[PDB]
RNA sequence: GGCGACUUUCUGGUCUGUAACUGACGCUGAUGUGCGAAAGCGUGGGGAUCAAACAGGAUUAGAUACCCUGGUAGUCCACGCCGUAAACGAUGAGUGCUAAGUGUUAGGGGGUUUCCGCCCCUUAGUGCUGCAGCUAACGCAUUAAGCACUCCGCCUGGGGAGUA
């Protein structure tokens, strides 16, 4: 939702590519592509935390 | 101390650049501060002092 | 970006002669220690001269 | 709600013996004091000490060790126990470890060693084996 | 549970002498307040099962003190049944 | 006189130990206090140990025995070679070869080689060889005196062993206790004193803590000779 | 001088892609009929050389067996894992009664009169080591009084 | 078992500290009596997504599988049931005792002082390493599977069978 002006379009993309990667959009909808079981995400979050 | 849910300015440095919550991993607060914070950030979402998303 | 690789070391008390010995046993140009008699943090280093220099922090 | 006092005494002594400790303390009694008094007379511990506190005064034991870092008490077993009390007549009052170790026995004279119960010709509840 | 001004009130009648809270009949009376308070809560909330073993435990700690109180003086036990209504 | 005096013993810096969080609980007897994450070795008690370390090592050489000196920690490698030559004993600079006290019926097979391979090229049988076979006969020659350089003139088992660290040289100490060879060594924090019979509590990651402590134990056998 | 005695030879093969293996191992008991006994194993292929491999391996570990004469000093049970032997003293005219592997470790020290029974497991490696570990933990009457501080007549 | 928006009411338990008070009032617990994931069943509700059964299209060597479109019971609520799970830490409960190192959660007492941040000691949780000891071996190791004592449940070859 960030406005980028006074430049080209190939530099507003460089802002926007990291203003989406630092957001819960792409990692959120890839998670909800399919219903996971209510006790396998507690281990999926555990693997995504024990590795840090 | 105790976070009051009206004190917006100290409470909105903890909100994200879209309206999410910063974890205490990236902010650096303690444990009991973070969950005394989160019951005040979510009463302030309910009375429109802070958004849910921007 | 530039990535600076950190090498962690734990500060320990010793003679300056000991710091020279240990620094040579690694070939490191810098060795930082706490001085045995002065109690202060000291950095033995190899100068561009090739001679040793001693910094107290 | 520990249920056997002088077995809890007797495994404090075994666990201190295993880690080469030389000093431990007990919540004491009369029978705890006078079992610990009878090990120094037979010569397993060095010296037992005083009973001092307001409620259930403690006492310290001072285990004794060999000169080649060996231990004196090698094995220590409670035989009578709640649920199954064992009693012995003076005729079949048994020798521990072919007469080497002892068997402190509560008889009607106060507790006495293995040796001191046959020539006294009294039996009673046989408390433990010390070897 | 019950408030402290409700709790400090009920330890005045069954007190044996001043500053003797923790006496058996002064901590059975405060249980019978707590028994009657929670099963009135539990009467209108019939599905609250986690609060029920809080009730059923302090029923057990009241019974173990009534059985204790008979073993050393029976005439004090008869007075407490008449003072606050219990069966048995 | 008899012991190291108190001034030059702590001037070498043997009162330093290793770090707290890096501690062995069996070394509680030989530690004075903790000062800012480091341990302080009991200086009065290690004097009561280094004299006992001086007493037997006096009379080991009185029998004419051979005391083995080993040192492999990188800041104490060549502080034990120069003290073994002054003592006339046998040193180890490089790593433990893995059996030089236990499988030494195959190590003395190669101490026989180092008594032979240098004889092999001082005389003839050297011009007829190919120039690259000259290399591997010499590439064998230095690698013998790398590891077995201090065991050059040693042809029998030792009767005592002197280690600078039981941690890094744990392969040697395990061979010592199977042969019933008596053992003396410099220990500190992160060292087990149980396998060492004759304990010297001193610092281990300093040169003067080695060199002003390994020299007198090297000196301890010389006046046991005469 | 030592007295050799075998317990059993074993015929062991490890499976290879080509031809399988021909390792014949054997454990022996070595003693002197005076209070000093050791055991050991030896792996080779030449069978009389496989014996003498185990004999010299027994030579590095000899345990001193204390003894009141013609018997053992007191009553013990040895333990090593699952093997467990029993050891009661006997009269000096009973004869040593023991099983297969535990007789060889009892004859090679001079006892010749004790009660015994190998409880627990059965494999000859374990019960010969659960007997040495039993005979490791025997105590004379004279050396206990050194530790305990009394004399030999004060213990009785 | 399980419990994840927020607020209020009603209510249960644990932990820490102080020592005022009661003075063994304790522990375990057969029979008994109550809770007990999901899927089920009953009487009604409600029905958004999802989805057994079912229908159709592709794949394949072949299908009733996998994949795709659609879809009913169910999933959800209220009241009664059912009482079973790899209900698992495959480890009953209680109380003692026995190297240490290290994260973290809820306190307490200190020591500086921090301009609210550390350091040391102690209590109760919760993890990861690791001696002694134990184990058949993996491994366990102050949250024992170590050393003890009490009580309860239970096993004693594999199928037949958790079946008549």
């Amino acid at each position: 939702t960030v406005v980028r002006k006074n430049e080209s379009l190939e530099d507003a993309l460089r802002r926007f590519k990291r203003s989406v990667s630092k957001s819960g959009t792409i990692q959120e909808v890839r998670k909800r592509e399919f219903y996971e079981k209510p006790s396998v995400k507690r281990k999926k979050k555990s693997e995504a935390a024990r590795k840090r | 101390t105790h976070i009051d849910y009206k004190d917006t300015e100290l409470l909105k440095r903890f909100i994200s650049e879209r309206g999410k919550i910063l974890p205490r991993r990236v902010t650096g607060t303690s444990a009991k501060y973070q969950r005394m914070l989160t019951t005040a950030i979510k009463r302030s979402r309910h009375m429109a002092l802070l958004p849910y998303v921007k | 970006i530039e990535i600076i690789r950190s090498k962690e070391f734990s500060l320990k008390p010793m003679d300056s002669e000991e710091a020279v010995l240990q620094m040579n046993l690694l070939g490191h140009d810098f060795f930082v220690f706490t001085d045995r008699e002065t109690d202060g943090t000291s950095i033995v280093y190899r100068r561009k001269d090739g001679k040793y220099g001693l910094i107290q922090t | 709600t520990m249920t056997d006092p002088i077995a809890d005494m007797l495994t404090r002594v075994r666990n201190a013996n295993m880690v080469r400790h030389e000093k431990l303390e007990l919540p004491a009694s009369n029978i705890k004091k006078e079992i610990a008094e009878i090990l120094k007379s037979e010569g397993f511990i060095k010296n037992v000490e005083y009973v001092e506190d307001d409620k259930q005064g403690v006492l310290r034991l001072f285990l004794k060790y060999g000169q080649n870092d060996e231990r004196v008490i090698t094995g220590l077993k409670r035989i009578s126990k709640p649920g199954l009390r064992v009693y012995a007549k003076a005729s079949e009052m048994p020798k521990v470890l072919n007469g080497l170790g002892i068997a402190l026995v509560s008889t009607s004279e106060g507790v006495i060693t293995d040796k001191e119960a046959r020539k006294r010709n009294v039996g009673g509840e046989i408390i433990a084996y010390v070897w | 549970a019950i408030s402290q001004e409700r709790k400090n009130e009920i330890i005045k009648e069954y007190r044996v002498h001043e500053t003797d809270t923790g006496s058996p009949e002064v901590q059975i009376a405060v249980l019978t307040a707590e028994i009657n308070a929670v099963n009135e809560h539990l009467r209108t909330h019939k599905k609250d099962h986690h609060s029920r073993r809080g009730l059923l435990k302090m029923v057990g700690r009241r019974r173990h003190l009534l059985n204790y109180l008979r073993s050393k003086d029976i005439q004090r036990y008869r007075e407490l049944i008449k003072s606050l209504g219990i069966r048995r | 006189m008899a012991v190291i005096s108190m001034k030059q013993l702590l001037e070498a810096g043997v009162h330093f130990g290793h770090q707290t969080r890096r501690w062995n609980p069996k070394m509680k007897k030989y530690i004075f206090t903790e000062r800012n994450g480091i341990y302080i070795i009991d200086l009065q008690k290690t004097v009561k140990k280094v004299d006992e370390a001086y007493n037997f090592l006096k009379q080991v050489s009185e029998d004419g025995g051979q005391v083995l000196f080993v040192g492999t920690k990188k800041q104490a490698q060549e502080s034990v070679k120069s003290e073994a030559e002054r003592a006339g004993q046998f040193y180890i600079n490089q790593r433990w070869l893995g059996g030089l006290l236990t499988n030494y019926k195959t190590i003395s097979k190669r101490i026989k080689r180092i008594s032979e391979i240098e004889k092999m090229e001082e005389d003839g049988l050297f011009e007829v060889l190919p120039k690259k076979e000259v290399v591997e006969l010499k590439k064998e020659y230095d690698r013998l005196i790398k590891f077995l350089g201090g065991i050059r003139d040693m042809k029998s088992m030792p009767q005592a062993l002197f280690v600078v660290d039981p941690r890094k040289e744990r392969n040697a100490i395990a061979e010592a206790r199977k042969l019933n060879i008596p053992i003396v060594g410099i220990v500190d924090t992160n060292c087990d004193p149980d396998e060492i019979d004759y304990v010297i509590p001193a610092n281990d990651d300093a040169i003067r803590a080695v060199k002003l402590l390994t020299a007198k134990m090297a000196d301890a056998i010389l006046e046991g000779q005469q | 001088e030592f007295e050799e005695r075998v317990v059993t030879i074993n015929r062991v093969a490890k499976v290879v892609k080509g031809g399988r293996r021909f390792r014949f191992t054997a454990l022996v008991v070595v003693g002197d009929k005076n209070g000093r006994v050791g055991f050991g194993t030896g792996k080779a292929q030449e069978v009389p050389e496989a014996i003498k491999k185990a004999v010299e391996a027994a030579k590095k570990d000899l345990v001193v067996v204390p003894r009141v004469e013609g018997t053992t000093p007191h009553t013990i049970t040895g333990r090593y894992g699952s093997g467990s032997v029993f050891m009661k003293p006997a009269a000096p005219g009973t004869g040593v009664i023991a099983g297969g592997p535990v007789r060889a470790v009892l004859e090679l020290a001079g006892i010749t009169d004790i009660l015994s029974k190998s409880l627990g497991s059965n494999t000859p490696i374990n019960m010969v080591r659960a007997t040495i570990d039993g005979l490791q933990n025997l105590k004379n009457a004279e050396d206990v009084a050194k530790l305990r501080g009394k004399t030999v007549e004060e213990l009785y």
